[PDB]
């Protein structure tokens, strides 16, 4: 599922800005 | 047509009253923009309580004002680290913006000062913690809950854009929830006063508009794209474009092929297809009718914009608060000393602070 793919992406925690 | 006479007259009057409000707000902003305030306290006026957040430049600490007992959030920036990371202008601009703006969903700067080592911005303490935390705790927000927060962002961007400020840092991590359940926006390090176009690559991958990724210049409509991403993530629990690595996220954004959960309403999907529009001649917020295309969309038909501004709407979530200075809605961070050198560092770079 899309949600499972979200979990698999590893980007489920706080996201950093590019710089 | 879609409105009878009374409704049309009411909408027209509302829209003209917004213009009148914004014209006065701009006049007030420009006075403070040209004459900023500075040096309104010192470090030993405050007791340090707990670190609320840390990043490459510095950290944000819960503090208590000794003489009054009031709690505040103090951002501490190490001058040498700011110079090293090429953030001098962003740091000075953030302070300049915070001391000039005034809006119920924008955090207030209560004091600022500097010493040999650091810069200090003393802001309101917002005790409910980050929207990010609450969203991940419950998974997704129902559409009314998402809409309550979205409405506050629409009004805040309407205000900022009237001042020619582009925001560029929207995401749930950067939105705090106050004791009444309303949203506070705090971070202005990526904001810029822009009357036309600008080019800087900055932001967070999932929230970048296509025209920021691509080399072409862009305008304030990137913020309306970002609102689309926020609304999508609030209502789905995950953002519209994600992947293992940023370059793959960027590829998806510039295709802009967006798919929706089966529980999204048709009204929500229509709004999002018009915000997450790659074509700038079609993106809501960037057309002749401006922000009114958003505010008059069906998904917002139940939203009383004035009542949101007046904070008279009951919020969907009221944070638990156990007493003054309670930090139970924030994550724990390592506690480090606040060192102040005997020698002044980077004095000339930070004269304006
Ligand atoms: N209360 C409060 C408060 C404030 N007035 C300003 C900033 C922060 C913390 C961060 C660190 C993560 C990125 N956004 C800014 C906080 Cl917690």
């Amino acid at each position: 599922t899309t949600y499972a793919d979200f979990i698999a992406s590893g980007r489920t925690g706080r996201r950093n800005a590019i710089h | 047509g879609h409105m009878g006479n009374a409704a049309a007259a009411k909408k027209g009057s509302e829209q003209e009253s917004v213009k009148e409000f914004l014209a006065k707000a701009k006049e007030e902003f420009l006075k403070k923009w040209e004459s900023p305030s500075q040096n309104t306290a010192q470090l030993d006026h405050f007791d340090r309580i707990k670190t609320l957040g840390t990043g490459s430049f510095g950290r944000v600490m819960l503090v208590k004002h000794k003489e009054t007992g009031n709690h505040y959030a103090m951002k501490i920036l190490d001058k040498q680290k700011v110079v090293k990371l090429k953030q001098i202008e962003h740091t000075l601009n953030e302070k300049r913006i915070l001391q000039a703006v005034n809006f119920p969903f924008l955090v207030k700067l209560e004091f600022s000062f500097k010493d040999n080592s650091n810069l200090y911005m003393v802001m309101e303490y917002v005790p409910g913690g980050e929207m990010f935390s609450h969203l991940r705790r419950i998974g997704r927000f129902s559409e009314p809950h998402a809409r309550f927060y979205a409405a506050q962002i629409v009004l805040t961007f309407e205000y900022l854009h009237s001042l020619d400020l582009i925001y560029r840092d929207l995401k749930p991590e950067n939105l705090l929830i106050d004791q009444q359940g309303y949203i506070q926006v705090t971070d202005f390090g990526f904001a810029k006063r822009v009357k036309g176009r600008t080019w800087t690559l900055c932001g967070t991958p999932e929230y970048l508009a296509p025209e920021i990724i691509l080399s072409k210049g862009y305008n304030k409509a990137v913020d309306w794209w970002a609102l689309g991403v926020l609304i999508y993530e609030m209502a789905a629990g995950y953002p519209p474009f994600f992947a293992d690595q940023p370059i793959q996220i960027y590829e998806k954004i510039v295709s802009g092929k967006v798919r929706f959960p089966s529980h999204f309403s048709s009204d929500l999907k229509d709004l999002l297809r018009n915000l997450l529009q790659v074509d700038l001649t079609k993106r809501f917020g960037n057309l002749k009718n401006g922000v009114n295309d958003i505010k008059n969309h069906k998904w917002f038909a139940t939203t009383d914009w004035i009542a949101i501004y007046q904070r008279k709407v009951e919020a969907p979530f009221i944070p638990k608060f156990k007493g003054p200075g309670d930090t139970s809605n924030f994550d724990d961070y390592e506690e480090e000393e606040i060192r102040v050198s005997i020698n002044e560092k980077c004095g000339k770079e930070f004269t304006e602070f």
